[PDB]
């Protein structure tokens, strides 16, 4: 279950910045860095939660990543 | 305002081990945050360049800034490993390598 929804992302970001135009494909790699993203933070959820013993991810794990690696995603 | 069986389904891939509901949601929320987040950069890599569209140069100089496009690890890297085949051939219809 690998593909993406392109039409959503296209309005994700007409959402936040409804004058940026997309050429074409580039929401491709908008998708990629999403992607890349979301591993980061399952990675660090998963170590914080690793750090509490806890075998389920909790929310406070995925809370302290989010902040994480939102600061890791700076452009 | 991305679905959020697709973003659990990725995040799950990912994490590989259990995660609660509010776990989720959270993940969700910061989904959120990191696409208003990057429509800002992206707007500032267009609006520089003198130009209304983002080219694939901007978001490779995205991910650049993120850590995971480096000399060590290039875009056609990260694109070949981490996308579909009907998205690559459309990334790369020749090898760039």
């Amino acid at each position: 279950r690998r593909t993406v929804p392109r039409g959503t992302l296209r309005k994700i970001i007409k959402k936040h910045k409804p004058h940026l135009r997309l050429a074409a494909n580039t929401d491709l790699l908008v998708h990629l860095s999403f992607l890349l993203f979301l591993h980061r933070l399952a990675e660090e959820a998963r170590t914080n939660a690793f750090e509490n013993k806890c075998k389920i991810i909790k929310p406070e794990h995925t809370i302290a990543a989010a902040k994480v690696i939102l600061k890791k995603s700076r452009g | 305002e991305i679905a959020s069986s697709l973003i659990k389904q990725i995040f799950s891939h990912y994490v590989k081990t259990p995660v609660t509901r509010d776990a989720y949601k959270i993940v969700e929320k910061c989904s959120e945050r990191y696409f208003k987040q990057i429509s800002s950069d992206l707007e500032a890599y267009s609006q520089h360049a003198g130009r209304k569209t983002v080219e694939m140069a901007d978001v490779e100089l995205l991910m650049r800034r993120q850590g995971l496009v480096t000399d060590k690890m290039p875009l056609h890297v990260l694109v070949e490993r981490h996308l579909p085949l009907e998205y690559r051939k459309l990334l790369i219809p020749i090898a760039v390598s």
